[PDB]
RNA sequence: GAGCUGUAAGCAAGCUUUGAUCCGGAGAUUUCCGAAUGGGGAAACCCACCACUCGUAAUGGAGUGGUAUCCAUAUCUGAAUUCAUAGGAUAUGAGAAGGCAGACCCGGGGAACUGAAACAUCUAAGUACCCGGAGGAAGAGAAAGCAAAUGCGAUUCCCUGAGUAGCGGCGAGCGAAACGGGAUUAGCCCAAACCAAGAGGCUUGCCUCUUGGGGUUGUAGGACACUCUGUACGGAGUUACAAAGGAACGAGGUAGAUGAAGAGGUCUGGAAAGGCCCGCCAUAGGAGGUAACAGCCCUGUAGUCAAAACUUCGUUCUCUCCUGAGUGGAUCCUGAGUACGGCGGAACACGUGAAAUUCCGUCGGAAUCCGGGAGGACCAUCUCCCAAGGCUAAAUACUCCCUAGUGACCGAUAGUGAACCAGUACCGUGAGGGAAAGGUGAAAAGCACCCCGGAAGGGGAGUGAAAGAGAUCCUGAAACCGUGUGCC
RNA sequence: AUGAGUAGCGAAAGAGGGGUGAGAAUCCCCUCCACCGAAUGCCUAAGGUUUCCUGAGGAAGGCUCGUCCGCUCAGGGUUAGUCGGGACCUAAGCCGAGGCCGAAAGGCGUAGGCGAUGGACAACAGGUUGAUAUUCCUGUACCACCUCCUCACCAUUUGAGCA
RNA sequence: GCGAGGUGAGAGGUGCCCGUACCGCAAACCGACACAGGUAGGCGAGGAGAGAAUCCUAAGGUGAUCGAGAGAACUCUCGUU
């Protein structure tokens, strides 16, 4: 499979912005990707050196619009720590 | 099941009848007997009705 | 529809009966059209991000497509519409005179 | 890229274009997330281009096995 | 053939005459679960093995394909045991599995309430229900028939026979069939005698099995002998009668095309399709929509056309297949654990009865052409058929679904439970039960602006024909709740 | 509708001073007082499933009020080789290739599997956010496996080594 | 049995999936309720005390989602006669 199927989009939040000072980048990834796949994808795509990947699953949030109610999609969030002597990611 | 492999004789339902004609359900069994016969030309012992054995065409092994 | 954007049509029904005008926009899903100068409505617009003043706007409202007829190129009278093939291309013809509209 | 143009390439050439379009789509999804993408219409066009190319590749594979 | 990017407003960014959106035919893709089938599992999740590929020094990681069971075919091995066999391994399979249309069909099992004014025989009823097999139909079907005539000629279904004959604690009830009139029509193929070939038991000149020919019936037919005759000239056929295949053409289905005639004048009106006065078209005065009721405003309708592709039927051609008449009565063949019988049950309208006929379990058990069965116990005579093998279309049953339509059918407590995001909300551990809820306007023109208020909600002003049409927005009854007051 | 402005408002100590606000007995802060303290504390199941944190709101829900909330609207928040579970094991029980039995459907059962509530198993201290922490950060460890490498030793068909 | 390359040490490297928020003797779970009920297990301090009893407290938590008066009959829960 292609590396660019694994990473969906970056997470841009106060928490993720804070982590970008410690050289950690938060991504939303495919729900079936393991953290080894995430590690490989980031290196191939961005040409960096990944120290470790931490990963977590998020449930769908219950949501309501008028009478109709439904679930948001569940997500899989990977925090990618780069090595000290690595190039940073540019976005 | 208790069904003759050759002729197909099996249990069948019907009524028992009292003298006062009260009807109650019951079965008639085939008179099946364990005998060694050819099954696909391979002698197995299976249940066959005595009636199917009566002829003698059904040879025992 | 028997008319399309750009055609000059005469309004045959409504308050603006008898008025000629150009089709500014067609809405085939609703069978309504926008005719220049016909069926003017006074929209009460609030101030918005686009328009900061707001105000009461005069604005064309759609009319049902069956209330307009194209004009005959010859006479300039209303005509029903027909179709003929011309150079391997279907065109509308003015049923009254016979000449092509577009 | 209309289908006619796609069919004139070789299978190797087409799959490369798929990779190029995947690079384009990937960058577009990143721009959207950061609020830096103006032409949102580009995303759907690129997706359909990839689909178009995959369709042509798969068409050839099927003609080969037959 | 000019807009489009669904409901669904809105903002955004775009696409389109170099033909978009949209409509139809045929393809591609089609995550995971589900018969679910690599293994497991608390469905929609987890863990593997084998090849090939990506990536790492390597491990770890990733992608594609294969990997259930049973059955069939082929091959290789072959236990206790000697040959063998069981078993095991490999390959090959558009083989089976599961679902449903709550229907129709054929079977395996099979109630009770209830009726009998109690109740057991009986009824309800072979119904409900459970289960299996299926097919577009199913079952039945080409006389061991119906009958009692100068007879009929497969089966199925409709009318009638007839609520008759009958059955029945002769109670409650149950209840035919044949003849007659119709729909539809259609007939065939084997087993055996015999011939030829081949093989194994040599059972030893006999027999069995296997191929092809032959042959298919009843005042008998066939084999076998005799002649006559065809060997395709001619006949048939994939719906039985053997079984697949291909063309050409016709008519359809799945998108569409074209399609006559009034903005007629005038009167109200917010708006004419209405009123009044005039025309015109009609193989078109079906219908829907359009600012009030339209044959002549729009989509249409009558009529006449249209298909790249897929699909249905039909007719021809190709193709495939194919002998059938007469005379003999030497001998031979004409369906065996069968028909039938006793015992125990069941089905026949028919409850064991005088009980024929059909089916099942158990036991006994024929004739076989000088033969056999039936005609309601049974015998004799006569009449009619030839069982114990198979196939067979049409007329018939039913509708979840598709198309086109119809109604002295409903019109929001009605009609489907469900006109509305309904098998939803809610209730239940679960099977399961199961609602309420439609209407602004022709068009959002959905009330700019001002005043009181935190807002809600109001009062003006505007839009509109109408706001006493302002979002639970057509009409707005009664209960019920208030305000004012003429009399008490 | 009547009953009716009636019954009830679900065990319990609050008081005052500031703040916010259109509005405060009810929300926030301060002070004192009071209650639990083998719990009314801390942790962690089953279960719930976003109720958690931040900001905004006061229609409805909250037996009063409301500026407030486990409510409404927006955002955000869950980081593991070592913790618990699976790539480990099995009990009861369940399933079950062939198989046995049964009108049908099915029942039983061998091999073989599944199945914790048990067995086995490698990380600790401190720090840190509004919301996570043996998970992130700092320090110092440990377990299994792999070899582009280095060193040491052994042995190459009674031959080390693995098993 | 397998086996020509092996064993030990060091250096370097690899280590996947699921759960992780919050309540959990409670207003969040089971009781139709923000319900005097029910809910396994671990920790569970001081004085007096045998004690996890009892009374008052620590850590920590809490002041209970209608109030202000009045202080009749009667009712309930108590105290003394
Ligand atoms: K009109
Ligand atoms: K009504
Ligand atoms: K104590
Ligand atoms: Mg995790
Ligand atoms: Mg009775
Ligand atoms: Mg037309
Ligand atoms: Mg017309
Ligand atoms: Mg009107
Ligand atoms: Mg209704
Ligand atoms: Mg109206
Ligand atoms: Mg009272
Ligand atoms: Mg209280
Ligand atoms: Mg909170
Ligand atoms: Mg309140
Ligand atoms: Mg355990
Ligand atoms: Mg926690
Ligand atoms: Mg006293």
């Amino acid at each position: 499979k292609d590396p660019r199927d694994v990473l969906k989009r970056p997470v841009i939040t106060e928490r993720s912005a804070d982590l970008m000072t410690e050289k950690k980048y938060t991504f939303e990834v495919d729900v079936r990707a393991n953290k080894t796949e995430v590690k490989d994808a980031v290196e191939s795509i961005f040409g960096v050196k990944v120290d470790k990947v931490n990963i977590m699953n998020y449930k769908g949030k219950s949501k309501r619009v008028g009478r109709y109610t439904g679930m948001t999609s569940r997500r899989r969030k990977a925090i990618v720590k780069l090595t000290a002597d690595s190039k940073e990611i540019e976005i | 099941a208790r069904k003759c492999v050759i002729t197909g004789k099996k249990t069948t339902a019907g009524n028992n009848r009292s003298h006062a004609m009260n009807a109650s359900k019951r079965t008639w069994g085939a008179n099946l007997q364990k005998v060694r016969i050819l099954v696909n030309g391979k002698p197995k012992k299976v249940y066959v009705s005595a009636r199917a054995l009566k002829s003698g065409k059904v040879e025992r092994v | 529809m028997h008319v399309k954007k750009g055609d000059k049509v005469m309004v045959i029904s409504g308050k603006d009966k008898g008025k000629q005008g150009t089709i500014l926009a067609a809405f085939p899903k609703k069978d309504r059209v926008l005719v220049e100068g016909v069926n003017m409505v006074k929209k009460h617009s609030k101030p918005t991000q686009a328009n900061p003043q707001g105000g009461i706007s005069n604005q064309e409202a759609p009319i049902h497509v069956s209330n307009v007829m194209p004009l005959d190129p010859k006479t300039g009278e209303v005509t029903r519409v027909g179709y003929k093939v011309e150079d391997g291309k279907k065109v509308r013809v003015a049923k009254k005179s016979g000449q092509v509209l577009d | 890229m209309k289908a006619n143009e796609i069919r004139d390439l070789t299978t190797a050439e087409i799959e490369q274009k798929v990779k190029s379009l995947k690079e384009e789509l990937f960058n577009l999804r990143f721009q959207l997330a950061t609020g830096q993408l103006e032409n949102t219409a580009r995303i759907r066009e690129v997706r359909k281009a990839i689909a178009r190319m995959k369709t042509v590749i798969r068409e050839r594979e099927i003609a080969a096995n037959k």
